[PDB]
């Protein structure tokens, strides 16, 4: 019975990230003055179905790789991150219940770097590699102020339950007392996810390149397992909805309405503004947010205190 | 408004662990008759099975005090099946 | 390197000796060792040359090896104990961990294979604080847990640091690797008289200490790093000679000398305890210290050299580099012996 | 344990998915390739500032180790001892990120 | 001392932004009346069990059942 | 040399963290928090000398609360008696041992 | 005390210092969409900082004005519709101008 | 026109609505018609594991009220 | 089998760190040491150390050995050592051979081969888990740690841009 | 005593043993380290999980952040010696002997 449980959760993150293909494709088409995907299914609707299988018989590359077990070893690694970190997600109860389900999703998101590092490793072209650790350096400056945002909200929270997050935000969504800390998360899921305006991989080569058709539609795929669930996990953290104990599926479609207009933020963001040269979103991280996440973080310490509203520890 | 709901919060959590405190005289008694319990039994099929070892003292304390000691959780569930050790060992742990 | 910034780096050297010195708690005993290693690595690092690299990339590892050595020493501590007193140890295996740990942190043997090495990288002032800074705080941990060490890891460690900073030092025309093989010696005496009374190793490390600091101050103030270099001294500031011959002559042990104090006294401390033996042999190896440093004085400061005609330029010129506690430090390095009573204050 | 069962069936259904990936158009004879980059073969130079932004990274984040338990901290009874504390920890990142912004480490990678 | 604030709020309204809510974190605890309240709330919390007293004969600021009038109340948290 | 700051200016530095006898959070006793208790309160003001062997009967107590050698070593036997007869059969377990019984409370 | 093993060994230099013992080339060619067409590029940076930029041309070097040469004028004429080929009539109306 | 890319975005939706619900109704089966018991800490475990042990079925949601006392 | 899954993680703990230590490159090095921390990490987590297994793989994995890799990737581009790893995986197998047969050892100490299930307690601690609050008191009773910690830190980054400077 | 304690200091040995005597890359050195601060943190938690002891429960966390501290300078030094060599092989480290 529980296995029924992770596989209805598991599949559908699976269709409904090959469906954000067609939403994004679409979205963008209309955003673009034009269509999306309207030929291959009734409304694009076999577009994703026809890609999936396309890239799934094309000849892979192989290649003379640095290491074939990290060839290997980093779409297994960016589907499994991207998979558990779905488990502790409570709409409106998670699969896995746990006490410190905002610390495992820091640290299991904190361990997605790896997928990129050993994409870099594992093509030969230096290149590719330079890319990578560019890609990483992203990603782990913009992991300290998801932590340290995600740290002053929970001084709100008053735990690491992912649950009693719903119960924080019974009365007010949680954007109004924290949206300087919501608009610098949103931009930092943002830049985690190597989303534009942040994404460095499609021109100055990204790590994955070298990837063709079989690994790729797997990498891609869990990338967007990630967005979606940090959207997501957006939505739990500063649009908390109302939950009926007798009637959960109004928490279940208020949350997915919400995390459908954010993903859909999303596509929006990216179809409005050119990139960042790589210097300039490091100068966004470590001289824009960085300072201003301390100040916040000093004020959600303080703030309960002196306004005698420290939350409960249960 | 987050002032006032985590103010109703400390309320709730007050009124919750008083709840659980009149409730712990109570459960601290069937815990003392719990691992009596289980000590007894213990003793008991000690003495029927540690016959044939000599110089065996049935019950015989490793402690040099005489102060009651609480006991181990393979004390308690030395005897029984695994399937009871392994929810009283990792239950809480492995629950969800 | 910013002079604030100095400041600031030597006050977190000395603050870690300080944690070391005072703490009750075994964690704060190693966040004292972490603070001091971290923060001495730039004093290395201050001419920025691939010896010093070298020199900090071989330090950083025998601290570091230290250092988790002295953390699974208190590891096991807290296995048989339940506790965190830095006090005696209860578990001879925490006992042996933690005296390796602190002999590879003092630098005696066989954990000496860093120490010639990483002061001949490393510059004179540097190589001052490492040869006499950084002996306060695990030589104050030795003093501490002395009920748990065993008396024959202790011995053989001593007589071992003797042996070979005996020995390394007669094949060395370096005055640093000079120095850390002197260094090596001297922590060899004082942990053999550490069971058994630790009041001498006090005054052992002090005297050392004074003794260092002279050395090393010479050095500095004559930009002197080799003996022909050192040979060179006399046609320029004469007395700066004399002041290197009656240091190295007190840092062998001659009477009637300040240097002799110490170790007199520790000879004086374990034959009380019945043990002839082991300070007879250990004072035949600093016979051999002495020894070399008198061919080092005899041979090449005495007699005097031949010169180079650049240094009656130098002439023209006097010193104007800061000679701080110089003299005092010179004075007390030398005669200090009618006042050998002065070391009960260490009691 | 059923959180170790969902992470083996992540596990396994990511290691079933990339089998079939590697090895379904395997089954295919395609054709066999010989096949004989803006670098050609010079030697990946060091990049300083790189390994400067890693070790910020760390540090920093060692810092935000420190910072973690503070929800569970502001449950205290010794609150202006924790909110003094706190105030420190956060004041010291921010020095830490100072001390990284005037020695200009924070730069071409600003 | 409106010059050079003008100035930095208008090339680094960031840093401003950033200073000013640090500063205000500070030191408004220092001045705010309700955080005499934090400290009473997080005293007032029972994690553990309100281990009983012995009857000595003088308590007489002990009661002697939770409903007594003595001993402390929490009138001031269900007004607030 | 312990030079002792702590008590010289009279303030808490590592004093709390040092023992499990100590104040902690919530009143949380460690478990083995009476048998430390004993052995500190045995062992105080007499020097390390007369501690080592004035008071040993507590430090077994103890060392043997932390480690539980002894409790293992008992139930090693048990066991093993336990299955050895087992295997002879002439021994059957109880239906309170073998999980049939409904606990109490 | 040199022996036969320890004979090779020079002393250290005087101030303690040893001799130190390079920038980056890179070659974006024609496998490019943000160059606009056909062009390569010999990059040698140094980090981050571009120290020269080579642009190699004539990938799209078709011999335009050798072919003018053996046509004529109105045969000429479409030539210039495929030079700025964004600017056809532009280039169209330079060279009508000048015959 | 704009109401083009509704399908897909529904579509996507109903797989996002899937999980929750799942986990809802399988919450509800295997607890007794009720919400699965939150056991963070250990009081509630305790209270739990004597549910298990009161219920005399060997699970913790088979509730027992005043008809099992006398 | 289950009874045992902690002993039976230390067993693949031991494995991952001769997997490593043998070093057949800082590469493959580095992966042994990640997949020896998830692994050790799953120890802690069965002991009911969460808070901690999840500074393991935030800090340990999720930080550190992320620069680990890192600096490997961009400053580093057999017999020895498969002959250490099947020598020192020969050791430990024989260890468990030994232990599982005598459910007694002594290599330095004295070692019971039963499993560590039995050396628990019974109790419950209410509202919290206790690590969790010993962790909290980092802040109220923890002051000169912090002060140490945080000062040790902001010397680490004064110490790191001394040094990677060269001037 | 426990049993998952001699597998754990094992492990530290392994690593010891394999930071002391190889001559080989300097990281694979850091990495030997690391994991012996890998076991220590590991060993220090199911101790003071053991005993219940509560406060040293924020003991392993100064245990970890003081080494990775520790880490990133020797990474720094690797740095200076990867700007110094070319690579991190331990014996291009025999300036010293003379
Ligand atoms: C207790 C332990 C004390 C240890 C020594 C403490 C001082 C030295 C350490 C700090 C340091 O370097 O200071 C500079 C240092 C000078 O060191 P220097 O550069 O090597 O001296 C070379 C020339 O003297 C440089 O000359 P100048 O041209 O710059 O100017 C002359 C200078 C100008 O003087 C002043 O300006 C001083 C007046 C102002 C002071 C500050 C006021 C604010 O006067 C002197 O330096 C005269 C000599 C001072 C005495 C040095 C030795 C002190 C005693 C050491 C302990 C001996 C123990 C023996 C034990 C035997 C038995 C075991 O000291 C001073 O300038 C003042 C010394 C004051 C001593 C106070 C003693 C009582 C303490 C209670
Ligand atoms: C989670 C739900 C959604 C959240 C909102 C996000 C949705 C909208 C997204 C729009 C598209 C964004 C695409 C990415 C853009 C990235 C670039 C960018 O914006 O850079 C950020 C820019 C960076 O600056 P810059 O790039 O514009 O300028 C260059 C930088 N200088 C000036 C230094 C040269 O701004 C910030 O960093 C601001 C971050 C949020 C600030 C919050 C301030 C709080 C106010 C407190 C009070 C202030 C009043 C004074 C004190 C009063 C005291 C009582
Ligand atoms: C996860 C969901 C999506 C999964 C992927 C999509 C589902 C369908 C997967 C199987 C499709 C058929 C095999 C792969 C595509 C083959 C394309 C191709 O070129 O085939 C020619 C190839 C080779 O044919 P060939 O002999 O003409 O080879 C051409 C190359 N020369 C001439 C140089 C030798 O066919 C195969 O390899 C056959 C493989 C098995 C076919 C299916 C069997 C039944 C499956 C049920
Ligand atoms: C810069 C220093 C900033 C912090 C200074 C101390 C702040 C404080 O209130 O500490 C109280 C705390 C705790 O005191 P307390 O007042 O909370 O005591 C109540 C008792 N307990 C903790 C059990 C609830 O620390 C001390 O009093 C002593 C330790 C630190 C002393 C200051 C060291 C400064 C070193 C500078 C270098
Ligand atoms: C190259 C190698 C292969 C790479 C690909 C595969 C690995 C990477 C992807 C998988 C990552 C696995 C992470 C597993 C642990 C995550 C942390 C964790 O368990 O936290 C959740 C929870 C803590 O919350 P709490 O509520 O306190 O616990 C219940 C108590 N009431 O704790 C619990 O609920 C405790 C439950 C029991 C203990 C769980 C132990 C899980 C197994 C150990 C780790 C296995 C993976 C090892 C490799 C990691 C990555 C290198
Ligand atoms: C029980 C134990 C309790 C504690 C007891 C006390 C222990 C004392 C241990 C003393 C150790 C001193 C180490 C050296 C001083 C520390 C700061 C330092 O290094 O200063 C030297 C300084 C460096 O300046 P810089 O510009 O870098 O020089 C390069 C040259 N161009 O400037 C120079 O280089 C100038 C040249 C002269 C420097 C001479 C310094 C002498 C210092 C030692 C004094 C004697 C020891 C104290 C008395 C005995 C105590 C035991
Ligand atoms: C006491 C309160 C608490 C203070 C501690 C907590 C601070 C929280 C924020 C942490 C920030 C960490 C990094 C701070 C670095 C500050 C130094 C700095 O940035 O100086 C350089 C800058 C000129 O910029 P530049 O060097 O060119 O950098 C590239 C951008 N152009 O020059 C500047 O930007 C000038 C900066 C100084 C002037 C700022 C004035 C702000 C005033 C706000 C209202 C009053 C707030 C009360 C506190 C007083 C603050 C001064
Ligand atoms: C959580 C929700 C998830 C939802 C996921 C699915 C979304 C899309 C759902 C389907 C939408 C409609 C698809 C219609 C496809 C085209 C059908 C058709 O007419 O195809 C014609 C083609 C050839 O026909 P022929 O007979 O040759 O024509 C000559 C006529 N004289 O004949 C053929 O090609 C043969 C018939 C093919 C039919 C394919 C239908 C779509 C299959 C998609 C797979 C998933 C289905 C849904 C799964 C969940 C529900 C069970
Ligand atoms: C996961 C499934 C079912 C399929 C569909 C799919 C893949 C793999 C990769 C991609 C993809 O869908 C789209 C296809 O078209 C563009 C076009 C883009 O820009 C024009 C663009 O820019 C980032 C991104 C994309 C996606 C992309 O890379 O596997
Ligand atoms: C070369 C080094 C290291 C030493 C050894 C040495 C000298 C200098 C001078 C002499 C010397 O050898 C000694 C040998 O034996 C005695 C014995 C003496 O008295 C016992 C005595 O008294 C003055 C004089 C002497 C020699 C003497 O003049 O420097």
């Amino acid at each position: 019975m529980f296995m029924i449980n992770v596989l209805t959760l598991i599949i559908p993150i699976l269709l409904a990230v090959a469906f954000l293909t067609l939403v994004e494709r679409k979205v963008l088409g209309y955003m673009q003055f034009r269509k999306g995907p309207n030929v291959v299914g009734p409304y694009g609707l076999l577009q994703p179905i026809a890609d999936a299988i396309k890239l799934f018989i094309k000849e892979p590359l192989r290649p003379a790789t640095s290491s074939i077990s990290m060839f290997i070893l980093a779409p297994i690694l960016a589907l499994t991150l991207a998979l558990t970190m779905w488990i502790p997600l409570p709409m409106p109860y998670p699969l896995i219940n746990m006490n410190l389900g905002v610390l495992f999703m820091l640290a299991m998101s904190s361990l997605a770097v790896y997928s990129i590092l050993w994409s870099g490793w594992a093509s030969n072209s230096k290149y590719a590699l330079i890319g990578a650790l560019r890609a990483v350096a992203q990603t782990i400056s913009y992991e300290v102020t998801l932590a340290i945002i995600l740290l002053s909200v929970l001084l709100m929270n008053g735990s690491f339950t992912l649950s009693t997050l719903i119960i924080t935000q019974e009365q007010v969504w949680l954007i109004f007392p924290a949206w300087p800390l919501a608009m610098m998360w949103f931009i930092s899921t943002l830049a985690e996810t190597n989303r534009a305006p942040f994404d460095l991989t499609e021109g100055e080569s990204g790590f994955n390149v070298e990837y063709a058709a079989g690994p790729f539609a797997l990498f891609f795929m869990a990338e967007y397992a990630n967005i979606i669930m940090m959207n997501i996990f957006t939505t739990t953290l500063f649009l908390g909805a109302f939950h009926n104990p007798y009637m959960p599926e109004l928490y279940t479609i208020n949350f997915t309405i919400k995390s459908l207009l954010l993903s859909i933020t999303f596509l929006w963001i990216r179809a409005s503004y050119p990139r960042f040269r790589y210097d300039q979103l490091m100068h966004l991280l470590w001289k824009n947010f960085l300072p201003l996440t301390l100040a916040l973080c000093m004020w959600h310490v303080s703030l309960p205190i002196l306004l005698s509203s420290i939350p409960p520890q249960t | 408004s987050m002032m006032r709901w985590n103010r109703e919060r400390r309320r709730l959590q007050i009124e919750d662990f008083e709840a659980r405190i009149a409730l712990m005289p109570l459960l601290q008694a069937e815990k003392d008759r719990r691992v009596l319990q289980m000590l007894r039994e213990n003793l008991e099929e000690e003495a029927t099975i540690m016959k044939d070892v000599p110089g065996w003292k049935v019950g015989e304390s490793v402690f040099h005090t005489t102060r009651w000691v609480t006991p181990m959780m393979g004390e308690l569930y030395g005897l029984r099946t695994g399937e009871e050790i392994l929810s009283s060992t990792y239950g809480f742990i492995w629950y969800t | 390197m910013n002079p604030i910034i100095l400041i600031i780096i030597l006050m977190t050297v000395m603050l870690g000796t300080i944690i070391v010195m005072i703490s009750t708690h075994w964690l704060l005993i190693w966040i004292g060792f972490e603070m001091n290693m971290l923060a001495i690595i730039p004093i290395m690092m201050k001419k920025h040359n691939p010896r010093a690299t070298e020199a900090s990339t071989k330090y950083f590892l025998t601290q570091s090896t230290a250092s988790m050595l002295l953390m699974m020493a208190i590891i096991i501590n807290l296995m048989f104990s339940g506790q965190w007193t830095v006090m005696k140890l209860f578990n001879p295996m925490a006992s042996m961990l933690m005296t390796m740990a602190l002999a590879m942190k003092l630098g005696m043997a066989p954990f000496h294979f860093w120490v010639p090495e990483v002061t001949q990288g490393i510059p004179l002032s540097s190589g001052l604080i490492l040869l006499t800074w950084q002996k306060l705080a695990p030589m104050s941990v030795l003093y501490q847990i002395l009920p748990s060490i065993n008396l024959d890891l202790i011995l053989t460690l001593s007589i071992l640091s003797i042996t070979i900073g005996g020995w390394g030092g007669l094949n060395q025309t370096q005055l640093r690797k000079i120095m850390a093989y002197s260094s090596i010696a001297h922590m060899g005496w004082m942990t053999a008289v550490l069971l058994y009374n630790p009041t001498m190793t006090l005054l052992n490390l002090i005297i050392y200490i004074i003794m260092t600091s002279t050395m090393f101050t010479l050095f500095m103030a004559n930009s002197t790093t080799t003996t022909l270099s050192l040979s060179h001294t006399w046609n320029k500031a004469p007395i700066m000679t004399i002041l290197v011959l009656i240091t190295l002559l007190s840092m062998g042990g001659l009477p009637p000398l300040s240097g002799f104090m110490p170790k007199w006294m520790i000879i004086q401390e374990m034959t009380k305890n019945d043990s002839i033996i082991l300070p007879t042999l250990m004072a035949i190896t600093a016979l051999l210290n002495l020894y070399f440093y008198m061919r080092l004085t005899y041979s090449t400061a005495l007699t005097m050299f031949p010169s180079t005609n650049n240094m009656k330029m130098k002439w023209q010129f006097p010193t104007t580099k800061r000679m701080t506690l110089l003299p005092t430090m010179t004075v007390l390095s030398t005669m200090l012996l009618p006042l050998t009573p002065i070391l009960s204050i260490l009691e | 344990m059923n959180l170790m069962i969902t992470l083996l069936t992540n596990f396994t259904l990511a290691t079933l998915l990339v089998t079939i990936a590697f090895w379904l158009p395997q089954l295919n004879v395609y054709s066999e390739k010989t096949s004989p980059d803006p670098m050609g073969s010079a030697r990946l130079p060091f990049s300083m500032k790189f390994f400067l932004v890693a070790i910020t990274f760390l540090l920093f984040d060692l810092e935000i180790a420190l910072l973690l338990p503070l929800p569970w901290a502001s449950q205290t009874t010794n609150l202006n001892t924790m909110l003094t504390m706190a105030l420190l920890l956060i004041f010291l990142l921010a020095v830490s990120l100072a001390y990284e912004w005037t020695q200009k480490g924070l730069e071409w990678t600003e | 001392v409106a010059a050079f604030l003008k100035n930095v709020w208008a090339k680094e309204p960031v840093l401003v932004a950033s200073f000013a809510i640090a500063g205000l974190a500070v030191i408004l605890p220092t001045l705010s009346p309700y955080t005499k309240y934090s400290l009473m709330i997080n005293r007032a919390t029972p994690y553990n069990y309100p281990v009983p007293l012995r009857d000595d004969g003088n308590m007489p600021d002990v009661p002697s059942h939770p409903q007594d009038p003595q001993g402390p109340s929490l009138e001031w948290l269900k007004r607030l | 040399p312990f030079f002792d700051v702590q008590k010289k200016l009279g303030v808490d530095l590592d004093h709390w963290m040092t023992i499990q006898s100590a104040e902690q959070p919530h009143r949380i006793p460690a478990r083995c928090h009476a048998f430390e208790k004993e052995w500190i309160e045995c062992a105080h003001g007499i020097g390390s000398i007369r501690a080592e062997k004035e008071c040993k009967i507590e430090f077994e107590d103890f060392r043997e609360c932390l480690l539980r050698q002894k409790t293992m070593k008992r139930l090693n036997a048990i066991k093993r008696q336990r299955d050895k007869l087992i295997k002879e059969g002439k021994y059957t377990p109880p239906p309170h041992h073998s999980g049939q019984e409904d606990l109490r409370p | 005390y040199p022996t036969k093993e320890t004979a090779h060994w020079k002393p250290p230099p005087w101030n303690d210092v040893d001799p130190p013992k390079s920038n980056l080339t890179l070659n974006f060619g024609p496998q490019h969409p943000a160059a606009h067409g056909v062009l390569r590029l010999v990059m040698e940076l140094s980090g981050e900082m571009v120290r020269k930029c080579d642009p190699h041309i004539g990938l799209l070097h078709r011999g335009t004005e050798k072919l003018i040469e053996y046509k004529t004028y109105l045969q000429a004429l479409p030539y210039f519709d495929r030079l700025d080929y964004v600017s056809m009539m532009c280039n169209e109306q330079a060279y009508s101008l000048a015959v | 026109m704009w109401f083009e890319v509704l399908p897909g975005i529904a579509v996507m939706g109903v797989c996002l609505f899937i999980p929750g619900m799942a986990t809802a109704r399988i919450h509800r089966f295997s607890n007794g018609g009720r919400e699965k018991r939150v056991a963070h800490y250990s009081y509630q475990w305790y209270l739990m594991e004597r549910d298990r042990r009161v219920s005399g079925v060997n699970r913790y949601y088979v509730s027992k009220g005043l008809e099992n006392i006398d | 089998m289950m009874t045992y899954i902690v002993f039976i993680l230390s067993i693949i703990f031991v494995m991952g760190f001769v997997g490593f230590s043998s070093k057949p490159s800082p590469i493959y090095g580095g992966l042994g040491l990640i997949v020896s921390g998830g692994v050790g990490c799953g120890i802690v987590l069965n002991f009911g150390g969460s808070f901690l297994g999840l500074m393991v793989f935030l800090i340990y994995l999720g930080g550190m050995m992320v620069v680990f890799g890192y600096t490997t990737a961009m400053a580093t581009e057999n017999k020895v050592v498969l002959g250490t790893f099947i020598t020192g995986l020969l050791m430990e197998f024989l260890m468990v051979y030994y232990v599982l047969k005598d459910k007694e050892v002594e290599i330095v100490f004295k070692f019971n081969g039963m499993g560590d299930w039995v050396i628990y307690d019974t109790g419950d601690s209410g509202f919290f888990s206790e690590e969790a609050m010993g962790i909290a008191a980092l802040y109220s009773y923890g002051t000169w740690l912090v002060i140490v910690t945080g000062w040790s830190l902001l010397i680490g980054v004064v110490v790191i841009m001394e040094i990677t400077r060269g001037n | 005593m426990s049993l998952v304690y001699m597998n754990i200091m094992m492990a530290f040995t392994v690593s010891l043993t394999g930071l002391l005597m190889y001559r080989s890359h300097l990281m694979s050195s850091l990495l030997c380290l690391e994991g012996m601060m890998l076991s220590l943190f590991i060993l220090a938690t199911l101790m003071i999980l053991n005993s219940h002891f509560t406060l040293a429960s924020m003991m392993p966390i100064i245990l970890l952040v003081f080494a990775a501290c520790e880490a990133a300078l020797g990474l720094s030094l690797l740095v200076m010696v990867s700007n110094t060599y070319g690579t991190d092989y331990v014996q291009n480290l025999n300036l010293l002997q003379c």
